This record gives C-alpha cells, structure tokens and sequence, in this order.
C-alpha cells in the first residue's frame, strides 16, 4: 500500500510537469498574446485615423448634397458614431446609414 | 560595530522583525526601503516610533498574503531603482511609434488629444485591455511626472533621429514607471470605470492622509486595493455610489442604505470619527472602521 | 474548583462555534462616456453621386476594420482565460502533491502501528513457550513425591 | 414593568438609562434596532420616549 | 491524517478564490457584457 | 395581527425557494430611489438624442 | 548580455541574490566581467555550492 501511495504521490508531481509544457507551449505558440497585442494595438491606431477620414469624406459629401439641393438647413451626420460605450465600434454603421 | 546589549539589540530586532512576519532579511530591506520609514536608520527610531514600524510591517505582509502578491512583485510595482539600459520592449515602441506620429502633435497643448493618440501603443506593448485603460495610465503618469518628463516631453523624446545622448535615462524612467503603474492596476485588478474616475479627480477621491494625493507608494496601493474592494461590495448601485463620490453628494442616509447598515449607527460613527461629510475614501474608510468596532 | 478526585473536570465547556465563511462578490462598474464632435465640412469639387460612392467606399473598409477588431480582441480574451485556468491549475497541482505526500505519511504511521502490535505479540509468544518448556517446575515435583 | 414611568430610547442621548440597557439585553438588539423598534411598533412618545 | 483533512479544507478554499478570480477577470475583460448589450443595442437601432 | 404573520411567513418561503436575498427584493420593490442622474443614465441619454 | 553591460549589481538585482554574495562568488571564480553564459553559470555555481 505504501507503494501504490508514493507512485500517486509521483502521478501528481508528473501531472503538475504537465501542466508546466502546456502554459510553456501556450507562451512559446506563434499566436500568442504579444502578437496579438501587437495586432490590436496597430489596428485601434489605424482604426482611429481612418475614422477621421471617414468622417471628414462623410461631411463633405454632406456639403455636396446640401449644395444640391439649395437647403443648407438638412443635417445627417449629427455627431456621436465614435462613442465610448462601444470603443469605438459602430462608427461605420453609423455612418452607412 | 561596537559590541554592547544596544548595537546587538538592534541588530537581533532587525532579526526578529524579518522572522515573525516570515521575511528574510532581503525581504524586510526591501519592505524597510518601500515604507514611509525609509532613510531613517532602526537604531535612530523614537520609542512611539518604533511600534507604527512594526504594525505597518505586520499590515503590509497580511495585505500581500491575503491578496497573493509575492515581497519581489511589490518590490518590482513600487521600486523607484530602474535599469538604465533601454529595452527590446521600449525598442519596439518606439519603431512602432515614430511613424505614426508628428512634431505637430508632439507640441500641440492638448494633453488629453496626445494621450488619446498614444494609448493604442501603450496598450499593446504594456499588455493593457484597452486603449482607455492605457489614456488613463498615460494620465497617471503624467500627473507623476517621473523624470520631469511629460508626455510633450516624452513624445519630443520619440521624435528623435537617435538623438538621445543622456535622455534616454528619462525616456526609460517615463517608462519604467508607466510599466510600473500598469502592472500594479492589473494586479488590483482595477476596472476601468474605478480609473477613470480616480485619474480624473486627480486621486481627490482616494484620498491621502496627510500626504499630497495621488502618490504611487505601498500605501496608495493599500488604500486603492481597500477601495475597489469597498466598490465591489456595494453591488449594482456601486456605480451610482461612485458617481455621487466623484459629485460631493455622498450623504450619511444615502451610504447607510447602499451598505445595508442601520442608520444610527452610520451617524455615531461618523460624529464619533469626527468627519462631518463623506468627502474621499479616506472618511468612508474611517467611518467604517467606527462602524466594524 | 470542581474537579474529581485524579483531576477531570465535572462540567462541560462550550465554545459558541464561529458564524460560517464569508461570501465574496464582484459586480460591473460603469462610468459616464461621451462621443464625439463633429466639424465644418469642406466643400467638394465633384457632384453628389461621386463623392456618394468614395464615401460609401471607405466607410465599408471602416466597418471591416470594426469587425477584425472585435474578432481579434475576442481571440486575445481567450486566451487570456486559459492562461488565467492553467495558472490556477498550477497552485493546485502543488497543493495536491502536499496532500499525497501526507497520505504516504499516514501509511507509515500505520506500518508503525503494525510494529507495536507485533513487538506485543512476541512477547507473548516468548512468555507462553519459556512456560511450555518448563512444564512442572521443582515445587510441583516435590509435593506430587511428598 | 411595576415602574410605568418613561424611558428614553434615543440612541443619541448622552447617559443612557439603566432600563433601556436592560430592555436592549432582554430583546437582543442594540440602540439603534431597538429605536427601529419603537418606531415600528408606534409606541414611542415625546422625546422619543 | 487531520492535517491531510485541513490541507483539504484549504484546497477547497483556495479552489473558492480560484473561481471568484475567473469571474471577476471575466467581468473586467474588454469584450464584456456591457459592450455586447451596448454595441447590439446599436447595431439593432440602425438595423430598424 | 395573524394575517401579518401569516403574510410574512409566506414572503420568507417564497424567497428561500426561489433563492432571492432580502437585499435584493427590496431593491426590486422599493420606491426609494436615489435622486442622482447615475452614468447608465448619462450613457442612455447620450446614445438616444 | 547581448550587449556588454550586465553587471554584478544589476544581475543580483535581478536574481534576487545579496550583491556582496556575488561578488564573493565573482572574486572566487576569477571572472572580473559577466560576458558571457559561462561566467554567469559559473558565478551562479559557485552561489550554489
């Protein structure tokens, strides 16, 4: 019996090995959280650019429009499709509609 | 050293401090070193002294037990001794950085604009949830001013054909010490709206005793890890409670009822405590100490 | 002071047993967020319908960028939560190694145990044949003749 | 009760009455629950008495 | 064998603060509750 | 007074078999309300004009 | 240790070791400067031991 306690006592340490190459593999995986913190920061940068200019073409098709139709007083881009509920989400609906 | 009872005495308190709060001596220098007590040699300690040393001692080790945090992860959130030598990580930055910035920018007077703009790179290179989080941390620091720098200061640094003769020793204290409060917000596991606030307020809200606020010390992180712990206790009008601290409209009935405490009670600890309106943390904090005695 | 003759106490103690564990929660905090501003916009040279489709063109690349953020920050989450449950499997696995290793201490008490009993037995095997083999001693014989 | 005179249950009344810390023991509350009582029940009087 | 009961009892403590760790991490993460509530709340406004 | 009791047993029941604190129901049923413009609030408002 | 500006200091810093024990390993194991693996493996031994 005392046998049969000190291999399971070798089971859990064995167990424990394993658990130590899996969070290595997971740190060593190409996809990995510095990649993607990499990604996410390049792209909420990108994303922040291009809205400005998203939102500056927007105003001016605006200004076409208003000039179209002689009524300086229609306004459709009011304001507010970069919200910070939402980080910034939903900007491009916003603007579709 | 000369030998007599009172230098062995010393020497052998210093010992004993380490063994019943189960510090080594490296431990208890580098907890020594982090206190309010610093630079005050042991031997050199009043007799009322002494007692606020050992109690600080005895806190502090509790507060990382119960909260899981190692004496070299404090050591590492809260020392002000930096490397010196600029990093791959800070590398990376920077290279990442140069492009998508502008001397315009870098000396444009709108701080919140430029910590708008930094915030994504922040966050991916100090492994941040969001850019939000990272604007407030950037706040922080700027509001510390770690090596005289701020963030103008830092972005003129970024914006430099490797010109740095000596500055890179303020460009890699800026960040170290940015590093430093992320890392110490994560491991509280602070939320977002719980910053938000306190940077905006300029720590108003936290509080510090007899100290001026917004410090980054063992203490104010003390202080932070017992106010998110609070805000979490109070449940879904914790966001209201926290609105009307952040306003000056905290009254005695309005804390009683979200506590779930007798209103009696709220208003003898508070005329007992002497604070006559919940104004920071540091008052609710002393008010429900009355109340847990 | 109410005790019996050799010392045990004559009354029994009581000790108000602690009230429970203590249950911990977390909640959602949320804080007040704004939008944006909008600008003057700059007059155009090409008519309504072209600048419509150059318009409508970039806020399209805009929604994709939208999209491959929220994915990416998913995926990061995740990944996030796993290496928070390995972490944590991790403490645990140690403190699973301490228990086992008590419970082959425990086997040994009891292999130590087993020693005693048999210390025991022995000595009563010893006593029973040393008066086995002696059988009648010389008293005995001496009457049994007188 | 052969005392049928009026104790104050005011939790902010300097020196408290030896009836009303006994009357707290008796029902197992504290000033404050005990003033929650009162209130409750209606009994209360002038002076919160 | 007492100890070994107490260190179980430990176990299942800290087993406890494990699970309390997993929720609040779930509920701090970025793409939590209240940005799915809010940016579907959007979504379906625009959508009608 | 039964009816009272009566009442009062059965509200304690309910929540025990439905697992619903005290604390909670009185939030659902109160009238008491803060007063405070809360930032859910401010956020509604700001995402609806 | 790319670079050639590790130090005794900075990599007891680090490892969590005294700065006077490292330099008493440092001084017994006859390397003046961690330039390498192999001074620092050998620094560490000596530690060790």
């Amino acid at each position: 019996r005392r046998e049969a306690a000190q291999m399971q006592v070798e089971y859990q340490e064995t167990q424990q090995a394993h658990t130590q190459a899996q969070l290595e593999l997971l740190q060593r995986k190409f996809t990995n959280k510095a990649l993607y913190s990499w990604m996410r920061g390049k792209l909420s940068a990108i994303y922040y650019q291009f809205f400005d200019l998203t939102q500056s073409f927007c105003l001016m098709a605006q200004e076409a429009l208003r000039r179209e139709l002689t009524d300086n007083g229609v306004t459709f881009i009011r304001g507010g499709a970069w919200n910070g509920t939402t980080a910034g989400l939903m900007a491009g609906e916003t603007l579709l509609l | 050293i000369t030998l007599s009872v009172f230098v062995i005495s010393s020497l052998y308190r210093l010992t004993l401090l380490a063994r019943v709060h189960q510090l080594t001596v490296n431990e208890l220098c580098m907890l020594y070193g982090l206190s309010p007590f610093n630079g005050k040699t042991t031997a050199s300690l009043s007799s009322g002294e002494l007692p606020r040393l050992v109690i600080w001692l005895y806190q502090v080790t509790q507060w990382l037990t119960e909260a899981e945090i190692t004496t070299e992860a404090i050591w590492l959130l809260c020392t002000p001794e930096f490397s010196g030598n600029i990093s791959p990580e800070i590398s990376n930055l920077l290279n990442n950085l140069r492009p998508s910035i502008s001397e315009d920018m870098a000396q444009s007077h709108n701080r919140e604009l430029q910590a708008e703009i930094l915030a994504p790179f922040i966050a991916a290179t100090l492994h941040l949830a969001s850019p939000d989080m990272a604007r407030y941390i950037l706040l922080w620091t700027d509001n510390l001013r770690p090596g005289g720098l701020d963030i103008a200061g830092f972005m003129t640094l970024v914006l430099k054909e490797s010109l740095n003769a000596n500055e890179t020793t303020q460009l890699v204290q800026f960040c170290h010490v940015m590093a430093q409060l992320s890392l110490s917000v994560q491991t509280l596991r602070l939320s977002e709206a719980e910053l938000s606030v306190l940077v905006i307020s300029g720590f108003a809200v936290l509080g510090a005793k007899n100290q001026p606020a917004g410090q980054h010390n063992i203490d104010t992180l003390f202080s932070l890890y017992r106010f998110h712990q609070w805000i979490n206790g109070l449940g879904n009008p914790g966001s209201d409670t926290l609105d009307m601290l952040r306003q000056q409209t905290l009254t005695a009935d309005r804390l009683a009822s979200v506590m779930g405490l007798d209103i009696s009670m709220v208003t003898q600890a508070m005329v007992s405590a002497g604070v006559n309106q919940l104004q920071c943390w540091q008052d609710i904090n002393t008010v429900l100490q009355w109340i847990d005695v | 002071h109410n005790l019996s003759i050799d010392g045990q106490p004559l009354s029994l103690a009581i000790y108000a047993e602690p009230t429970d564990p203590k249950a911990l929660l977390t909640s959602m905090v949320q804080a007040s967020q704004g939008g944006s501003a909008v600008l003057p916009g700059t007059l155009s040279l090409y008519r309504f319908p072209v600048m419509l489709e150059r318009t409508r063109n970039l806020v399209a690349q805009l929604t994709q960028f939208g999209t491959s953020l929220l994915s990416m920050a998913e995926h990061d989450d995740a990944d996030e939560l796993t290496t928070l449950l390995l972490q944590q499997g991790m403490e645990l696995a140690t403190q699973s190694i301490r228990i086992q290793q008590r419970t082959v201490d425990e086997v040994d008490a009891d292999i130590a145990v087993l020693a005693e009993s048999r210390r025991s037995a022995q000595n009563r095997l010893e006593k029973y044949q040393q008066l086995y083999d002696e059988d009648i001693n010389h008293g005995e014989q001496r009457a049994m003749s007188l | 009760e052969a005392d049928g005179n009026t104790v104050s249950i005011d939790p902010d009344e300097e020196q408290s009455t030896f009836a009303r810390s006994a009357l707290m023991r008796g029902l197992g509350v504290n000033s404050g629950e005990l003033y929650q009582l009162g209130k409750l029940a209606g009994v209360l009087d002038a002076q919160n008495t």
